[PDB]
């Protein structure tokens, strides 16, 4: 009702300036007395700022997908961030270091949506019919806040720490795909930096997409045909460094490489 | 061969048999890695003397992260024997154990003998079938703080093993999901990719380690490739299950209090 | 472009058109281009309009400089595009008249058939995957209107990215269940391997180049349309073709295609 | 008398990790001469306690052959000390100046001898796998000599193999990505090995019968290099990704 306040616009502007100057800032949770709702409002102002610059909302990212991580942040539910055409990377493409900000990588299942989920009370059945295929993905999260010092208010206001998203090229339909026991390994320089399984992502990647679909319908911004949903971490995040090449493999889904350029 | 080697082996073997913890070596009982090797052999000889036989091998520290955390430069292996076998779907009394933990693993059945410096290629040519498994591990020492030589002498905590269904040897086990659960709720989540980045790598290492002691992986051996997740303390009255992508599940229970 | 139909551009386009009709390559036109790569595309565009005026049909686009090595030898860090017409189309095994080529060179490529129009701004990989119907094994026969292939970025783009003929295979293969990053490529002539490659050589992946092309076409006001065929890029080195030559290209999991040149 | 000292200086270079000059004028060798240095070169490794475990074909291309002015392939015997654990690490200090190459490896399940067809060859194969050859010329600043390369055992030094794949796997045209720390250094296809790897196995058996040998059961055959060799350097992850055959890797130690 008051999402477009002077306080929110100041916080949104701060995070936006941090991204442009490539210089992180002090935490903002101390300036948010409105709870996670005010943080979502702050995220929203930067979403409109990106739309007003002619960018395209290409999807959403789901965060806090394990009860362990929800518990550290004092929450009993996941968080969501907004993806844009500028944040997209294809498997193997060089990632310019200036596109990251304290980058970390997480292997996830990307779900492409082919039907709008605009109605209230979305079910798992609505989500299955609206899901076209899946893609192996590596999310490259980033932080506009200094040294990743973030509570739920900081991350949600900072677009749930979204940076980039790396997607694979070969789609795989849900029929004949077991996303619960799908094994995950992410490697860097032949080393296993992240280990996981589909079940780690809220029990199943569709449990997270179903959570998001309904959260978005209550925020007045539902999922749309063509949107890519990054369903959540399959394993722990690994901090990325210039020139790093992480390769994630999801059993039955495929592989994807995030290549960071140096300097 | 030494009086200390015999004294520690016998002490470690009764801890196992009684299910009561025994203290670690400090100063007088301080042991060489080479001393632990001899204690490891006598510890197994005690079991063979009671009628058990060697039936396989288990690899320990099967990840560079693991060797890094314990400051080691190679994995540890343990010898498995007919008496550590647990019927899949069976029950175990925690009373015959000191403080047992459960780990999900990938198991290989050798169809032919495997010896020496082998390629992944040559390793799987001697494999008959593959299966998911759970290793029940038990450090026999009391108030244990990590010392490499103690675990070698304590047979790398070998104590129990349970295996699942037969699967073709060409099954891809490089990155299968794993869910270990107590009473249906997950206690550990991971992938068989945790075992050296590719489980066949552990089978190659087992031939390497066994050749060091002039041994070989004989036809019919059960090789536990390594732990895909961290071990979990077992409790009484629980159903322990291991579910693996494309491999089915395996289970066993613990007696009630 | 505000002046893509300049008197200068028309002269250069007619020069290249004439070089092709008389089967006689001309000298490099890079000296005459001062507006850079944009002026070169205006020149290719004039010749496109010339072909449409003769009742020809645009059937797709070709992508060149799909490797960083080749990009570097032309002083650029991006690929180029050319326009394909129905008259350039060849089927697997069909005899190719020598008159239809000009300094012909062969390259194995992955052909992508489009089934949806990508007319909007900010086309994503998701849009492209949804607009790709299937793929065919292809052999591009490039040609130069500039003599002895003495070309720079301006000569090739202006000369329709050195486009010639495109030989397509007959059997479609859907993308789901097709690994184009690791697909092996071999092109043989008289039992010899004349070109070797993999899908990754084409800008990392054929869909990487096709996403570049779709995006560039929207910025030039000529978007990819349904039915268009995209010659995504070389999977290996170019081999000069001679009369009577038969080139076979195999793309593991995609199929094979033969380019047979007539004996002139 | 001469052959024994060339063999020993060549052998010296390998255990030492230090380069040695090419065979010139006085020590100049004949293909035949180079043949005995190679046999004696392997004899030194045997003496040290290693055994012959396979073969490696070189110049496995008509282009590579014509480029070196030869009409046939060359090979080198593989010994157990050249084995490198897959996923392992190597110290470059033990090498004079080594390069890596991606190949196809066949594990022979039965003996193969003589002039064989492609059909008979694969009937003797237990499995196939992707592989990487670690090559190392022992010569310092080498100006190509056929006899030196033969006498230097086709620069054989290291070899690593990937996972078991069924022997009927079509390895005729598989994509190969050899990379250093996740970035490709070489891009190719298995089609590079003579236009079909099974042809290198055929040639491997024709060449072994040339000297009264045979491809024994359980041997390892490295069909050939599908791409150009890339020089190795410290602290790098070396991986070979092959279409339908998975990948294999090994590291180099840092300074």
């Amino acid at each position: 009702l008051n999402w477009m306040s002077e306080q929110n616009a100041k916080l949104a502007a701060l995070l936006n300036e941090a991204e442009l100057s490539e210089k992180p800032i002090e935490p903002v949770r101390g300036h948010i007395e409105g709870g996670i709702a005010q943080a979502y409002a702050i995220q929203q102002i930067n979403v409109q700022r990106q739309l007003a610059a002619g960018r395209r909302v290409t999807g959403r990212k789901i965060g806090l997908t394990s009860a362990a991580v929800q518990k550290q942040l004092g929450v009993d539910q996941p968080d969501f961030g907004t993806l844009f055409d500028s944040m997209a990377v294809n498997d193997g493409e060089e990632i310019a270091w200036s596109r990251t900000l304290q980058p970390k990588c997480e292997a996830e299942v990307a779900l492409v949506i082919e039907r709008d989920l605009d109605h209230e009370n979305i079910t798992l059945i609505d989500l299955i019919g609206a899901t076209a295929y899946a893609l192996p993905a590596i999310e490259v999260v980033g932080s506009r806040i200094a040294n990743w010092d973030i509570n739920i208010l900081d991350t949600v206001a900072d677009n749930a720490s979204a940076g980039l998203y790396v997607l694979g090229h070969t789609p795989v339909k849900l029929e004949g795909l077991d996303l619960r026991l799908a094994g995950m390994v992410m490697e860097r320089a032949g080393q296993q930096v992240s280990l996981g399984v589909g079940a780690a992502c809220l029990g199943h990647p569709l449990n997270a997409a179903l959570w998001l679909a309904r959260t978005l319908v209550k925020q007045g911004t539902p999922l749309k045909s063509g949107d890519v949903v990054l369903s959540g971490a399959l394993g722990p995040l690994v901090a990325a460094n210039p020139g790093d090449v992480f390769e994630a493999r999801i059993q039955g889904l495929g592989s994807v490489r995030a290549c960071f350029s140096p300097a | 061969a030494a009086m200390k080697i015999s004294r520690i082996a016998q002490r470690l073997d009764e801890a196992a048999v009684s299910g009561k913890a025994t203290p670690q070596l400090t100063g007088d009982d301080a042991v060489t890695v080479r001393e632990a090797a001899e204690i490891q052999r006598l510890l197994i000889a005690h079991r063979i003397e009671r009628g058990a036989r060697q039936v396989g091998l288990k690899m320990g520290f099967t990840s560079r992260a693991k060797m890094a955390q314990m400051g080691v430069s190679d994995l540890i292996w343990g010898r498995l024997t007919s008496d550590m076998w647990v019927e899949e779907g069976g029950e175990i009394d925690l009373a015959h154990y000191v403080h047992p933990r459960v780990e999900p693993e990938i198991c290989y059945l050798l169809g032919k003998r495997l010896e020496g410096n082998v390629t992944p290629l040559e390793a799987l040519a001697a494999v008959e079938a593959v299966a998911p498994a759970m290793e029940i591990i038990d450090s026999r020492y009391r108030d244990f703080k990590f010392s490499l030589p103690d675990v070698i002498a304590d047979n790398a905590s070998s104590s129990g093993f349970v295996v699942g269904a037969w699967h073709k040897p060409e099954t891809d086990v490089s990155n299968l999901g794993m869910v270990m659960s107590f009473d249906g709720r997950a206690v550990e989540l991971g992938t068989s990719a945790a075992i050296l980045g590719s489980p066949i790598r552990a089978l190659v290492a087992a031939a390497r380690l066994a050749a060091q002691q002039g041994e070989a992986l004989e036809a019919g051996s059960l090789i536990l490739a390594g732990a895909a997740t961290a071990a979990v303390a077992l409790r009484p009255g629980i159903s322990v299950r291991c579910e693996v992508q494309n491999l089915g599940s395996l289970s066993f229970s613990t007696t009630g209090e």
